[PDB]
RNA sequence: GGCCGGGAACUCAAAGGAGACUGCCAGUGAUAAACUGGAGGAAGGUGGGGAUGACGUCAAGUCAUCAUGGCCCUUACGACCAGGGCUACACACGUGCUACAAUGGCGCAUACAAAGAGAAGCGACCUCGCGAGAGCAAGCGGACCUCAUAAAGUGCGUCGUAGUCCGGAUUGGAGUCUGCAACUCGACUCCAUGAAGUCGGAAUCGCUAGUAAUCGUGGAUCAGAAUGCCACGGUGAAUACGU
């Protein structure tokens, strides 16, 4: 069939790293992966006011980032199934798995 | 041309000209010269007396002039009477939708008064 | 704010969640077209018997750590100050300030 | 307001209502209800409106039907 | 033989080949008198071959995608000027003298806090 | 400025005829940044005058120039508590953007039907040594011979 | 028809790098620091725009976000409830929106964007309604589906200087939706009515370039309620002799 994994976080040197470590355990139980695709950036956007009482001017302007990468198997294995789905990554960086 | 007791001029498209009846929109013009038959760009001094008579018709479909007078008289006059919040705006001369009154209200108050 | 407010709150978010499934329903009775049109009358009638408190419209967002009913945003639960502090003392993962 | 659902009124209100027409004779009845339509029953009857301090009497007649309570009882004092 | 030149300006891109023979100019599978309707941005469009005397030798395929009007002719103009660079390499002198070889970087500003654009403030009263 | 040197903008000539003139001309006239509407009539009032007197519209346009160029003007001094008219040159740039400001005004003040009606017989009446134009030129230079002595 | 087999070249997406420093040439200058011109180059001298606010001044603002010394009330200055008010109206001031028209109003039909939001959410195709909407129902936690059709512009007709085929306050009648519930006091639709106003006295404000002016588009709060606030692109000027 085709494995397909998506992954998020807030840092690109953490996705990075994440990146890595799947295309390579991939890469060492013998399977055939397209490499990771950069995917557009996400950029929330915030503004609040900074006194107590009435200045109306006087703002602060805050933003959250979003980094997405996605990555494709084409000819998967029982062992590298279970290797990837044996596998564990930071505290930081979120997987989605697609069969 | 005497319509429904009073005189539409005559350069003026049909389309326009009806509308200086009391009750004639231009939605109401367009919808009488459909039921007539004529183009909504002929000039009323080009038409002929079987067909002001076909307009004649069509126009005494409608409420006009004195009738839509009485009407909307008899609506305003049975709230002064009855003596609610709008019939109480009515006959003070104030505002009736709501509007504010600590500004503007000009409409229905008259130009200023010092 | 005051201690009763916030008490006000948490009865007004339980007998909502009680409340739920009966409302939904008697509102499609009502809403249904083609209906018994007395049905319609008595349903009408039995959704105002309920408690007022259990609509889900008279409910007020308020900040999480106050109580304060103004400048509450939604993704953080708090109001722009407890934000601000929070996103300042770094509290809060990924925001940072922004320019461009 | 939407005519699929009807005009609107307050249970206790016609419950009132009802007694009072089958029993015949009626002293005046207090409301709190200005929301309520008036349905063509209620014709003949003496119905105490709430304004914020007192109780105002409208004695009801066959041209307000179809108008809400609040209208027979203004809210403000201007001189 | 192909020869490609890239073009930008406001927030159009502009994809330009160019062949030899026959001067002929499509744009977006259209042709000029088809796709722009106004002289000046025919001018535009048609400037660097009058400067350098080609204008019935080189065929023209090109895309574009982003912006207005002017914005699309501009990215034109600098795209056709590029592949001709490409073409000859001797031309340079006279198309820089030109000043065509030059990318316009002006952008649109933003608006900011307290004010109602860019640099516009509200009316200011002293009592 | 107090410490400044600016330098001069490009203009691209127009695309019918050559004439940096001309474009100058479009840009006094346009309005909210419409230049396909004020071209329209540009355009479109040269074409009409070119008739009305056998000529090239560019020499039309040149004849009608000519006339309303000015040569001195007056500036205002207040230093002893007392405002003084002293006149000074006028130097070319200027004289034809003044030109170009006071044909437009007095076109807009016309009661014709249609712009490019009004633009057309204000340029033919300048030609002739007539208008608002012409009257406005001799008011000036009035004004600088009567203070002669202030130079 | 990027529709399909394919291609990895070009747009574009987003990670590592290169580049601009008075570095090179000529003149002036205290055998200086610097200044004024020129070459190459996408860009030249702080390339353009943000963030970044010294010691202090005004007993400047906020005990009603919160925290806190002192005073004050405890069958009440503390609880709970249904109705009303914050929306009043002889009048004075600040900030805005729409206009007073032919560089325009109305009818037909046709190019070209950027940045955002979405599970008690965003709602296609189809059918019904003149319309605001209603019924049935795919897809999407999204470079894939939906909101979502840019408008000014261009082409062809008509209006002919009139308080108008300009302007759209006010008021009558009939409806739709959110919501237990739209009298006081909501937004939107349809038929009808068609006010002031023809460019504004003494004063007075913003703006040096992709700026002013002008045209449309999105979001936060939010059951529903923007002409306000925060963001995005299109067309695109005039002028600076001088202190």
């Amino acid at each position: 069939q085709r494995i397909r994994i998506r992954l998020k976080a807030f840092d690109h040197r953490l996705i990075d790293q994440a990146t890595a470590e799947i295309v390579e355990t991939a890469k060492r139980t013998g399977a055939q992966v397209r490499g990771p695709i950069p995917l557009p950036t996400r950029k929330e956007r915030f503004t609040v006011l900074i006194s107590p009482h009435v200045n109306k001017d006087a703002r602060d302007q805050y933003e959250i980032r979003t980094h997405l990468r996605l990555v494709d198997i084409v000819e998967p294995t029982e062992k590298t199934v279970d290797a990837l789905m044996r596998l564990d990554l930071a505290a930081g960086v979120d997987v989605q798995i697609s069969l | 041309a005497r319509i429904a007791g009073i005189n539409i001029p005559d350069h003026k498209h049909a389309v326009i000209a009806l509308t200086s009846i009391y009750g004639v929109g231009k939605t109401r013009s367009k919808a009488i010269l459909a039921a007539a038959g004529i183009a909504e760009d002929v000039k009323i001094s080009e038409l002929s007396e079987g067909q002001i008579d076909t307009l004649r018709d069509e126009v005494a479909k409608f409420v006009v002039e004195g009738d839509l007078r009485r009407e909307i008289s008899m609506s305003i006059k049975r709230l002064m009477d009855l003596g609610c919040y709008r019939g109480l705006r009515h006959r003070r001369g104030l505002p009736v939708r709501g509007q504010r009154t600590k500004t503007n209200a000009r409409t229905r108050k008259g130009p200023r008064k010092p | 704010a005051k201690q009763s407010m916030k008490a006000r709150e948490v009865k007004r978010v339980a007998l909502a969640d009680k409340y739920f499934a009966k409302r939904a329903e008697l509102k499609a009775i009502i809403s249904d077209v083609n209906a018994s049109d007395e049905d319609r009358w008595n349903a009408v009638l039995k959704l105002q018997t309920l408690p007022r408190d259990s609509s889900p419209s008279r409910q007020r967002n308020r900040c999480r750590q106050t109580g304060r009913p103004h400048g509450f945003l939604r993704k953080f639960g708090l109001s722009r100050i407890k934000v601000r502090e929070a996103a300042m003392r770094g509290e809060i993962p990924g925001l940072k300030k922004a320019s461009w | 307001r939407s005519l699929k659902k009807g005009p609107f009124i307050d249970l206790h209100l016609l419950k009132k209502v009802e007694k009072a027409v089958e029993s015949g004779d009626k002293k005046p009845l207090r409301t709190w209800s200005r929301r309520s339509t008036i349905f063509p029953n209620m014709i003949g009857l003496t119905i105490a409106v709430h304004n914020g301090r007192q109780h105002v009497p409208v004695f009801v007649t066959d041209e307000m039907v179809g108008h809400k309570l609040g209208e027979f009882a203004p809210t403000r004092t201007y001189r | 033989n192909q020869y490609y030149g890239t073009g930008r300006r406001k927030s159009s891109a502009a994809r330009v080949f160019i062949k030899p023979g026959n001067g002929k100019i499509v744009i977006n599978q259209r042709s000029l008198e088809q796709y722009f309707g106004r002289e000046t941005a025919r001018m535009v469009v048609r400037q660097p071959l009058e400067l350098v005397d080609m204008v019935e030798k080189l065929d023209l395929y090109i895309t574009v995608k982003g912006g207005g009007i002017s914005g699309q002719a501009g990215a034109i103009r600098h795209g056709i000027t590029r592949a001709l660079m490409e073409y000859d390499e001797s031309l340079r002198s006279e198309l820089r003298k030109a000043g065509f070889v030059t990318r316009d970087a002006r952008q649109v500003e933003r608006k900011k806090v307290g004010l109602r654009k860019a640099r516009r403030r509200p009316q200011f009263s002293k009592r | 400025p107090r410490r400044r040197v600016i330098g001069q903008r490009k203009i691209l000539p127009d695309p019918k005829f050559g004439s940096e003139l001309l474009a100058k001309f479009v840009n006094i006239l346009m309005v909210d940044g419409k230049k396909s509407t004020a071209e329209s009539i540009v355009y479109s009032a040269l074409e009409t005058l070119a008739q009305r007197s056998g000529k090239s519209e560019l020499e039309a346009f040149e004849v009608a120039l000519e006339n309303v160029r000015p040569t001195v003007e007056v500036k205002s001094r207040r230093v002893g508590g007392s405002t003084y008219q002293v006149p000074v040159e006028v130097r070319p740039v200027r004289r034809n953007a003044l030109a170009m400001r006071w044909i437009v005004e007095a076109a807009r003040k016309r009661g014709d039907k249609s712009m490019a009606l009004r633009l057309a017989n204000e340029l033919s009446d300048a030609a002739e040594n007539k208008g608002t134009a012409v009257k406005k030129r001799e008011d000036v230079h009035r004004m600088a011979e009567a203070n002669k002595a202030f130079a």
